[PDB]
C-alpha cells in the first residue's frame, strides 16, 4: 500500500478498453407483487 | 389446542374474500408465518409478499382467530378505521359484521366513529348500531 | 453524430461511471473541458448559458431515456447552501501536484460557488421483469431489506437528550436560525430525530454472520448506498432514496415536503404532539409537515414564518434530524 | 447455595398452594335440560352512566350478538369500553383509560355511577333463583372514601357489596375482563393491527 | 448537421416502438454485459429473444435485424455497440468483425478518446487516493469517517480501479512477455509491486492471487494455455484472450503505453513498430 | 481381485485356449526379466487359460515362465493387486 | 528421563514428515472437492496417545449433513462414493503405481454425483503423466462429457454390422485414430 493503484485503474477502462460502466440499481430489490 | 382453533379460525375467515392460506407457529424461528393463496397466483406466497389491502385483511383476520380460541362472552374493541383505507375499510368491516353476528355465546360492542349505516350490509340481523343522537 | 451527440454520450458515461449519483459541478466541468475542444475555445461565455446549456442536454438525454425506460432526477440533497457546496475547497480543479484544489481553474477562472441539486440516474421500472440480480444473492437482498426496514423503524425518537452531537447538518441548521433571527438561547432543543441511525442492530442479522455483515455493509458504502456519519452511525444516502422513490412510500407510510412529491431523508422535523391524526401507528408529523434544510431556510425567510400545522412557536421548532 | 434451596421451597410451597386452590373448586353447572340458536345468560342488556367522564348520566341498551356504537370520537367515545372494564372489575394500569379513578369522575361532581344490567332470564344464569333474571353491578367512585358497590337484583335488595362476588359473577359468566386483549382499547388495537414482523405476530397472539 | 441528429434520433424512435422486444433485449444485454462485466453467449441470446416473443405474443425478429436495432438504440442511447469475436481455435492453429454470425459478443464503447477529459478523471481518481488510504488506512467501518470520498467521487466501488489497475499489470506483462509467460515467473514478477506469494489476501480486494487469477480467466481477460511435459512437470502459460485484443488496439495500447512511462510527445515515433514487435503473435488481424 | 473365481468364464466355449496379451513400457528399473534388455522399452505379457491344463504358466514377450516372475515384475513395477487403492472392485 | 528423552526424539523425527503429507493429501482433497462446491481435509488428529491419532474427513457436498467421517448409512450413495473416489484420486501422483483400476465406478450416481465426478476426472485426465483408468459404465447416462484426451469405446454389436472376424476393419472396438493414418 505504497504505490497508486487507483492511478493506474483510472487511466485504464477509461482511456483504453473502450469498455461501458453501469451502477446497475438495485432494480429487482424492489419488485412489484402484481396483484 | 390454541394454534389449532386459530388456524381453523384463520382459514375460515380468509374464504370471505375467496382466498386460501394458513398460519403456521415455529419456535426454531419464533414466529407465526401466514401464507394466503389468492386467485391469480397457483402458489401460496408469504403474506409479506402482497399488498396493503390483503395484508390488513390478513391481520383483521388474525385479530378475530385470536379472539376465538379464547372463548370470550363479551367481547369490546375501538375504532379501526384508521388503518385501513377505502375499499378495503368496508370489507374488514364487512368480515367483523359476518364472523361476530353469528355466534350467539360472544357479544361484541365494537365502537367506531364511521357511520355503520352507510354500510349496505346493515340488513343483516343480529346487528346493534345505537348512533348518539348527541355529537 | 460529430459533435453535439459525441458530447452528449460523454456527458451521460461519465453520469453513469459514477455510480449513477454525481455532483453537479462535476458535470459542468466536464461539459467545459468537453465544450472548449468542441467550437473554438468558448473564453468568453457566462455561466448563467452555461447551466442552460447543461440542463437542456440533461433533458434530452432524459426524453431519450424515458422512450428506452430510464430518467435522470435532478433531486436535491438534504444538506444545501454553502455546506454541501464546500465538499473539500469546492471542486478539486504541496512539495508536487498531488493536492491542488483551487490550482487548475477552466480558462481563466470559473467557479461555482453555489450547488445544491444532484443528478441521479434511475430506472422507473418497478416490476422489472428483464433484470433479476445485479452481483448480489438472496441473503444479500433480504439483509438490505431488513436494514432500510430497520432505518425507516428508527426514524421515531421516544425523548433523547441533550447530548448535541455536531458534525454537518447541525451546523447548518444553526447558521440557517441564526441568519433568521439571532437568539442564540434555545435554539438547540433537546429533540433528536435518528431517522439513518444503526450501528449494532445491522449486526443482529441471523443468517450472515459478522465478517458477511461486515463485508457486504463495507461494499455497500464504497458503492455509495449507506453511509456514515462522523460518529460511525449507518445511514441512507441521497441515491438509495432517488432510486426507491415508491418503495419508501408504498410499502412504508411517508410524506413529502413542502414541494409536491419528494423524499425528506434529513432537516427539521418537531411535530409537537398532536400530529395529523393519528396514522396508521406512529404519529410526531408521520402523515405531512415535514421540511428539508432549504426549504425550511425558504419558508423561514419568507412570509407565515411560523408553522402552519395549527400554529407552532419558534421556541419549541428547530428540532435536528440526523 | 442456600438461597436455591430457599427458592426451590417457595416454588414447592407455592406449587402446593396452587393444588389446594385447584382441590377446592367444584361444578357450577347443572345442566338445565330445556330444549342453540338463542343466546346465553350474561350479556349486558344495558349500561347506564351518572357523572362519568364527559356526558351525564346516559342509558344505552347494547344487542345480545353484535353492537355497533357510532358515538364520534372525542364526544366521550372510548368512555363506554372504560366504564365497562371498571364495572366488570379491571386493574386501572391495564385500563390506561385516565390518569386515576378519581378523574373518571365528571368535573364539578364528586362521585360516578356506574351501572350495568346483566341477563340472567336465559340458560347459563348464575343463581337465577336468588338474583331473578338480571343482575345488576354498580359501582360509585368518590373523590373522598374508598370506591363502594352493590351486586344488586331487580328488585333492588343489594346481595352483596365486597368483590370476591363480582370475580365469582364474571369467572361462571367466563368475561376475560383481566386479559387486555378481549376488551381492545385504541392502543392496542393499533399495536395488534399495525404488526409486521413474523415474530411480532407470534408476540401479540 | 443538426437537422440530420433529429431525423435519426426520430427514427431511432421509431424503430423502438415498433419493436418492443427490441428495447427489453437492450435492457437485458446492458444488464448482463455491465453488471458482471461478462462475455455474452450467443446460445442464451436465441432463448431469451425467443422467451421474450412469447411473454410479448410477437412473432419473433430476424436474429441479424434485431442485433442491428440493438446496435443503433446503444449508439444512439448510450453510444455503445456489440462486436462479434472470433473462434479460440483459430489463434491456437483487415478482418471485418462477424457481426452476425460470431459465437459471443461484448458491450465496447466506439467514440475517440478526448485529451482532457480523461485528464480529469485521473487527476480526480489521483486526488482521492492520496487521502483514501493515507498512512496505511481505509475507510468504512475501520475509520469514523464513511464520506471520505465528498458527495461523490470517480472512485466507484474503491475495487473495480484496483481490480482495473491489477488487470492492466497482468495484461502488459502477458503483452511484452513475448506472448508467453510461466504462472511461477508471473507470480514474482507481480511480487515485486507487493502483491504477497503466501495465500494471503491482497488488501482493499480481499481476494487471494490465485482466485483473481482464476476471475480474470473466467472473463476471458487471460487464457490458461496447458502445455504439459514430464521431466519439468505441468505448464501454466498465460495467454490474451479474444476479449482483451477487442479491447485494446495498436493505437490503443499506444496511447496506454504513452503514459505508462512518461515519454514526451516528441518521441511518438519508433514506439510503434517496438509495440507491434512486443505483441508478437497475439491479435488474428 | 476380491471377487469370486471362474476360469472358464473366459475361455471362449468350445475352444481350447483364451489369450490375453497387455504390452508395456520398459524402463531399466526392473529386475528378473526374459528376453527383454534394459534399454528395451517393450514388455509384453500374455495370460491363456485352458481347460485341460490346472496351471499358473505366463509368458513374457512371448516366452513361458512361472507366475512368480510375472508376479514379482509387478511387485517392483510398484503396482499392487491385492491392495485396494491400485484396483478397486464391487467388493 | 532417558524414556522421556528418546520419546521425545522419536516424535521429532516423526512429527514434520507425516505433518507435510497430510497437509499434501488435504490440499489435494480440497482441489478436487472445489469441482463439487464443497470444502474437506484429510486432517490427521494427534492425541497425547499415538495410537489415538485418527483421520477425519470434513463434508460439505450437502448442507443438511453435518461435518463427521464418512459413512454409508447417514450419507447418500452417491456423493459417498464421489468422496471416496476423489479420496482414491488424491493417493496416485504420490504413489508410483503406473495406473489405477476403478470398476462398477460410472455406473449412475444420481446423474448429478456421477456427473460431477466425471467432471472431476476430466479435470484430472486435462493434467499429463497421469495414471490411466479403465472406466465401467454398466448403465448409460444422458450426455455424457466426452473430454478430447480421454476415448470412448464401444463394444456392442449390431445385426446388420458384419461378423468382426470376417470385416478386416470391425476387428477394433470403439477405436477411431487406428482408420486414419498413423
Amino acid at each position: 500500500s505504497q504505490f497508486n493503484w487507483f492511478r493506474i485503474g483510472a487511466l485504464y477502462n477509461t482511456i483504453s478498453k473502450n469498455a461501458p460502466i453501469t451502477d446497475h440499481l438495485m432494480g429487482p430489490l424492489s419488485i412489484e407483487k402484481k396483484p | 389446542g390454541t394454534c389449532f382453533d386459530a388456524d381453523m379460525d384463520f382459514r375460515a375467515s380468509l374464504k370471505v374474500r375467496k382466498f386460501s392460506g394458513n398460519l403456521s407457529f415455529i419456535k426454531d424461528t419464533k414466529s407465526l408465518e401466514i401464507y394466503i393463496l389468492t386467485t391469480n397466483d397457483e402458489k401460496a406466497r408469504n403474506v409479506d409478499t402482497l399488498s396493503g389491502g390483503e395484508k390488513s385483511f390478513s391481520q383483521m383476520a388474525l385479530l378475530l382467530a385470536t379472539w376465538k380460541p379464547m372463548r370470550s362472552r363479551i367481547i369490546a374493541l375501538d375504532e379501526f378505521d384508521v388503518f385501513m383505507d377505502q375499499v378495503n375499510r368496508k370489507i374488514g368491516t364487512t368480515l367483523i359484521v359476518k364472523k361476530l353476528k353469528d355466534i350467539a355465546r360472544t357479544q361484541t360492542i365494537i365502537i367506531t366513529p364511521q357511520d355503520i349505516g352507510k354500510i349496505a350490509d346493515i340488513d343483516s340481523s343480529g346487528v346493534s348500531i345505537h348512533r348518539m343522537r348527541d355529537p | 453524430p460529430v459533435t453535439g451527440d459525441a458530447t452528449a454520450k460523454y456527458l451521460l458515461q461519465y453520469i453513469l461511471s459514477a455510480r449513477g449519483i454525481c455532483h453537479e459541478n462535476a458535470l459542468i466541468l466536464a461539459l467545459m473541458r468537453l465544450e472548449t475542444d468542441a467550437s473554438t475555445l468558448n473564453t468568453e461565455w457566462s455561466i448563467q448559458q452555461w447551466v442552460d446549456k447543461l440542463n437542456d442536454y440533461i433533458n434530452a438525454i432524459n426524453v431519450k431515456l424515458n422512450l428506452l425506460g430510464y430518467k435522470i432526477i435532478r433531486i436535491n440533497h438534504g444538506i444545501g447552501r454553502n455546506a454541501v457546496t464546500l465538499k473539500a475547497k469546492q471542486n478539486f480543479e504541496n512539495t508536487a501536484i498531488r493536492a491542488h484544489n483551487n490550482d487548475y481553474a477552466v480558462l481563466q477562472s470559473i467557479v461555482l460557488p453555489e450547488s445544491n441539486r444532484f443528478f441521479v440516474y434511475v430506472n422507473l421500472a418497478s416490476t422489472e421483469e428483464t433484470k433479476l440480480a445485479t452481483r448480489f444473492n438472496q441473503n444479500e437482498i433480504e439483509f438490505m431489506k431488513w436494514a432500510i426496514e430497520q432505518f425507516m423503524i428508527s426514524g421515531e425518537t421516544i425523548v433523547e437528550g441533550p447530548a448535541l452531537e455536531t458534525s454537518i447538518i447541525v451546523k447548518e441548521v444553526n447558521r440557517i436560525l441564526v441568519a433568521a433571527t439571532g437568539d442564540s438561547n434555545l435554539a438547540k432543543w433537546r429533540k433528536f430525530s435518528t431517522f439513518t441511525v444503526g450501528s449494532t442492530n445491522l449486526f443482529q442479522f441471523q443468517e450472515l454472520t459478522a465478517t458477511d455483515i461486515e463485508d457486504l455493509l463495507l461494499r455497500l458504502c464504497e458503492l455509495k448506498w449507506f453511509y456514515r456519519t462522523q460518529e460511525g452511525k449507518f445511514g441512507i444516502d441521497l441515491r438509495c432514496i432517488a432510486e426507491l422513490e415508491e418503495y419508501l412510500t408504498s410499502m412504508y407510510n411517508l410524506n413529502t415536503c413542502q414541494n409536491c412529491h419528494k423524499l425528506a431523508i434529513q432537516g427539521v422535523r418537531c411535530g409537537n404532539e398532536s400530529c395529523r391524526e393519528e396514522n396508521e401507528e406512529t404519529g410526531e408529523n408521520s402523515l405531512s409537515q415535514i421540511w428539508h434544510v432549504d426549504c425550511f431556510k425558504h419558508y423561514i425567510t419568507h412570509v407565515s414564518k411560523n408553522c402552519d400545522r395549527c400554529g407552532s412557536s419558534l421556541i419549541t421548532e428547530g428540532v435536528y434530524v440526523i | 447455595i442456600e438461597q436455591v434451596d430457599d427458592e426451590l421451597l417457595s416454588l414447592t410451597a407455592q406449587q402446593e398452594n396452587e393444588e389446594q386452590q385447584q382441590q377446592r373448586k367444584r361444578r357450577r353447572h347443572q345442566f338445565a335440560p330445556m330444549t342453540l340458536e338463542e343466546s346465553p345468560s350474561g350479556y349486558i342488556k344495558k349500561v347506564i352512566l351518572r357523572n362519568f367522564m364527559c356526558h351525564e348520566h346516559f342509558e344505552l341498551e347494547l344487542g345480545s350478538r353484535l353492537n355497533f356504537i357510532v358515538g364520534n370520537n372525542g364526544s366521550g367515545k372510548s368512555a363506554i369500553l372504560t366504564a365497562i372494564t371498571i364495572g366488570l372489575g379491571a386493574k386501572a394500569s391495564e385500563t390506561n383509560r385516565g390518569s386515576s379513578l378519581k378523574d373518571l369522575i365528571r368535573e364539578g361532581c364528586y362521585s360516578a355511577k356506574i351501572i350495568l344490567h346483566l341477563d340472567n332470564s336465559k340458560y347459563g344464569a348464575y343463581q337465577q333463583g336468588i338474583f331473578g333474571n338480571e343482575i345488576i353491578v354498580e359501582r360509585i367512585i368518590k373523590r373522598d372514601g374508598p370506591a363502594s358497590f352493590s351486586l344488586r337484583s331487580e328488585n333492588g335488595k343489594e346481595i352483596s357489596n365486597k368483590k370476591k362476588d363480582i370475580q365469582t359473577v364474571v369467572d361462571y359468566f367466563s368475561v376475560p375482563v383481566s386479559n387486555p386483549m378481549c376488551f381492545l382499547s385504541q392502543d392496542a388495537a393499533r399495536s395488534f393491527l399495525t404488526a409486521s414482523t413474523s415474530q411480532d405476530k407470534y408476540s401479540h397472539f | 448537421d443538426s437537422d440530420v441528429d433529429l431525423t435519426e434520433d426520430l427514427a431511432v424512435a421509431k424503430i423502438v416502438k415498433e419493436n418492443p422486444v427490441a428495447r427489453k433485449m437492450v435492457r437485458y444485454i446492458l444488464s448482463r454485459g455491465e453488471s458482471q462485466n461478462s462475455i455474452i453467449t450467443r446460445n442464451k441470446l436465441q432463448s431469451v429473444i425467443h422467451e421474450a416473443a412469447r411473454e410479448e405474443n410477437i412473432a419473433k425478429p430476424s436474429f441479424s435485424k434485431m442485433f442491428m436495432d440493438i446496435n443503433a438504440i446503444l449508439y444512439n442511447v448510450y453510444g455503445f455497440e456489440l462486436q462479434g469475436l472470433p473462434s479460440k481455435n483459430n489463434m491456437n492453429a483487415m478482418p471485418e468483425p462477424l457481426g452476425h454470425r460470431a459465437q459471443k459478443f461484448i458491450l465496447l464503447n466506439n467514440v475517440p478518446h478526448s485529451k482532457n477529459f480523461d485528464d480529469f478523471k485521473i487527476l480526480q481518481s489521483a486526488h482521492t487516493y492520496e487521502e483514501l488510504i493515507v498512512t496505511g488506512e481505509y475507510i468504512g467501518d475501520d475509520i469514523a469517517s464513511g464520506t471520505s470520498n465528498t458527495l461523490e467521487s470517480k472512485l466507484s466501488t474503491d475495487r473495480d480501479l484496483v481490480y482495473k489497475g491489477v488487470l492492466s499489470v497482468i495484461l502488459c506483462i502477458v503483452f511484452f512477455s513475448k506472448n508467453n509467460i510461466l504462472h511461477q515467473e508471473l507470480i514474482k514478477f507481480l511480487e515485486t509491486f507487493g502483491i504477497p506469494s503466501d495465500g494471503s489476501k491482497i488488501a482493499i480486494l480481499n481476494i487471494t492471487i490465485e482466485d483473481l487469477i482464476k476471475s480474470l480467466e473466467k472473463r476471458e481477460y487471460i487464457v490458461r494455455l496447458e502445455e504439459k511435459s514430464d521431466t519439468d512437470g505441468e505448464v501454466i502459460s498465460y495467454r490474451i484472450g479474444r476479449r482483451t485484443q477487442a479491447e485494446l488496439g495498436l493505437e490503443s495500447l499506444e496511447k496506454l503505453v504513452q503514459e505508462i512511462m512518461g515519454l514526451e510527445k516528441e518521441q511518438t515515433k519508433s514506439l510503434h513498430d517496438d509495440i507491434i514487435k512486443s505483441i508478437g503473435d497475439s491479435y488474428s488481424i | 481381485i476380491g471377487r469370486s473365481k471362474k476360469v472358464e468364464d473366459f475361455i471362449k466355449n468350445g475352444q481350447d485356449v483364451s489369450k490375453i496379451e497387455i504390452t508395456l513400457k520398459n524402463s531399466p528399473n526392473v529386475t528378473d526379466i526374459e528376453y527383454i534388455d534394459a534399454r528395451d522399452e517393450t514388455i509384453k505379457i500374455t495370460r491363456i487359460i485352458t481347460r485341460s491344463k490346472r496351471r499358473s504358466d505366463y509368458l513374457i514377450n512371448d516366452y513361458q515362465v512361472s507366475e512368480s516372475v510375472v508376479k514379482t515384475l509387478v511387485a517392483q513395477l510398484n503396482i499392487q493387486l491385492d491392495n485396494l487403492c491400485q484396483f478397486l472392485s464391487q467388493e | 528421563e532417558t524414556i522421556k528423552a528418546k520419546l521425545k526424539e522419536d516424535h521429532a523425527v516423526l512429527e514434520p514428515k507425516l505433518d507435510d503429507i497430510v497437509s499434501k493429501i488435504s490440499a489435494r482433497f480440497a482441489r478436487l472437492f472445489n469441482n463439487v462446491g464443497s470444502a474437506g481435509a484429510v486432517r490427521l488428529e494427534k492425541p497425547k496417545d499415538y495410537a489415538e491419532w485418527k483421520i477425519e474427513i470434513m463434508v460439505k457436498f450437502r448442507d443438511n449433513a453435518p461435518l463427521k467421517k464418512l459413512d454409508s448409512h447417514t450419507q447418500s450413495g452417491g456423493e459417498r462414493a464421489v468422496s471416496t473416489v476423489l479420496y482414491m484420486i488424491a493417493l496416485q501422483e504420490f504413489t508410483s503405481a503406473p495406473f489405477r483400476v476403478v470398476d462398477e465406478i460410472n455406473q449412475g450416481m444420481d446423474s448429478r454425483n456421477e456427473r460431477i465426478v466425471h467432471k472431476a476426472m476430466v479435470e484430472n485426465a486435462c493434467a499429463e503423466n497421469t495414471s490411466q483408468y479403465f472406466l465401467i459404465t454398466p448403465k448409460l447416462l444422458t450426455g455424457l462429457h466426452y473430454h478430447e484426451k480421454m476415448r470412448i469405446h464401444c463394444v456392442m454389436a449390431g445385426s446388420w454390422i458384419p461378423n468382426p472376424s470376417e470385416d478386416p476393419k470391425m476387428i477394433h472396438f470403439g477405436e477411431t485414430s487406428n482408420y486414419s493414418f498413423d
